[PDB]
């Protein structure tokens, strides 16, 4: 891009992000407005008579660090951008900071089968990466990393355990624990961001499918009490307030 | 040539995960031909426990067929297969195909649920039923292709 040769697209570019603010922040619109944007501009990369020229794989690489060089002027503005969003995080860290102090693999229907002595760390680590990278892509990435390395981890325990290879019934609980336990901060709009930012055309497949677990992981989590994780109401309240005095 | 997303559904232990790896894990692409047309499936498994219920939606959401499964041994399993249908017809696409799988056939002595209550239920409620084993692998190729078949 440091070409004089693509200067053109450099100044498309620039007058994108400039142009961006002179609208009052709304993130429907905002996310439609770069995801337009995204399209023309891939679009032209294809069809420009310097780039005919290119690879499939180096078009995507091209389309992944435009997405980052603009969602990265952009963050501030986009990320966490509202009050709604702020308490939603906020509650979201407060749920599992308390929680995380107490709950327990059979409290999800985490089988003893498929327990894991580290409990599933590596996994709880790639989540916490999430906050270290602006772009879409390098967020879900994080996820995604998650993701393989729990379902790896749960590959070896049903090899010890002579059992099926994993499935959602396996996979998804363990992905709660995993979540509660990285408690990764601004979990609520880190999932929005990437709902609203990535590539449209890329959030599809395998990595649609990861998304959407956890998405549902994060609902879960918000909603939990004392039935949603099988304690007594009352064996539930104690262990929230000790979490707290802690 | 024709790309399908078909959720599965099921309790626990109904044979969720043996049917999906006796016929080709929580998510798999997998192409099929009909009549001289393609059927690319993806296929999203779910968590089957109560706990889970409510997140269902979100697996299947815009969803073009379901695998609803239970075991024939085990008649709350049935009972459970029995509320997916209703929620489905209720909250998912009119047009989704539905396919009622009763698993581990192969299991004579321990059988609880009849393949008339099965079959009659599938009926009024306009999805089909099949008896399927994982084990033995009989009707695992067979409902997938049904499925296939039956796509709008
Ligand atoms: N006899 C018999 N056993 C089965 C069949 N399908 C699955 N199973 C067994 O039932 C147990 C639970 O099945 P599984 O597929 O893991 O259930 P899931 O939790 O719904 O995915 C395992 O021991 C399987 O080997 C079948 O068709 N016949």
């Amino acid at each position: 891009m440091r070409k004089p040769s693509a200067g053109d697209f450099v100044k498309s570019i620039k007058s994108f992000i400039v142009s961006f603010s002179n609208n009052a922040p709304d993130p429907e619109k905002d996310c439609a407005m770069v995801q337009e944007f995204f399209s023309k501009m891939e679009a032209a990369f294809r069809a420009h008579p310097l780039w005919s020229g290119c690879s499939e794989e180096e078009l995507d690489s091209a389309g992944d660090g435009l997405e980052k060089y603009v969602m990265t002027k952009l963050f501030t503005r986009v990320f966490a951008s509202n009050t709604e969003e702020v308490i939603a995080d906020e509650k979201l860290f407060q749920k599992m900071s308390l929680v995380q102090q107490f709950i327990s693999p059979e409290n999800l229907d985490i089988q003893p089968t498929f327990q894991n002595e580290s409990s599933w760390l590596l996994a709880q680590k790639e989540l916490q990466k999430i906050n270290m990278y602006k772009a879409p892509r390098d967020k879900l990435v994080c996820i995604l990393n998650c993701c393989k390395v729990i379902n790896n981890l749960l590959l070896n325990a049903s090899i010890a355990s002579n059992e099926n290879a994993p499935g959602a019934n396996e996979f998804l609980p363990v992905l709660i624990y995993v979540t509660i336990k990285a408690n990764p901060p601004q979990l609520h709009s880190n999932l929005l961001y990437i709902q609203r930012y990535r590539r449209e055309s890329k959030l599809v497949g395998e990595a649609a499918y990861f998304f959407t677990n956890i998405l549902s992981a994060e609902s879960f989590i918000s909603n939990i009490d004392a039935k949603s994780i099988s304690l007594d109401e009352a064996e539930f309240e104690k262990n929230m307030e000790s979490a707290r005095a802690r | 040539s024709i790309n399908a997303k078909l959720v599965l559904l099921g309790d626990v232990g109904a044979g969720k995960s043996s049917l999906v790896l006796r016929f080709v894990a929580a998510f798999f692409s997998q192409t099929l031909a009909v009549n001289d047309a393609t059927v690319k499936f993806e296929i999203w498994d779910t968590a089957g426990q109560e706990r889970y219920h409510s997140l269902a939606p979100m697996y299947y959401r815009g969803a073009a067929a379901a695998i609803i499964v239970f075991d024939v041994t085990n008649q709350a399993s049935f009972e459970r297969a029995k509320k997916w249908v209703q929620e489905l017809q209720a909250q998912g696409n009119p047009n989704m195909v539905m396919a009622l799988a009763g698993n581990k056939s192969d299991l004579l002595d321990a059988r609880k649920v009849t393949a008339e209550d099965a079959q009659t239920y599938a009926q009024e409620n306009g999805l089909f039923f099949m008896e399927t084993s994982a084990k033995t692998a009989t009707n695992v190729k067979e409902i997938f292709y049904e499925i296939a078949r039956r796509l709008p």
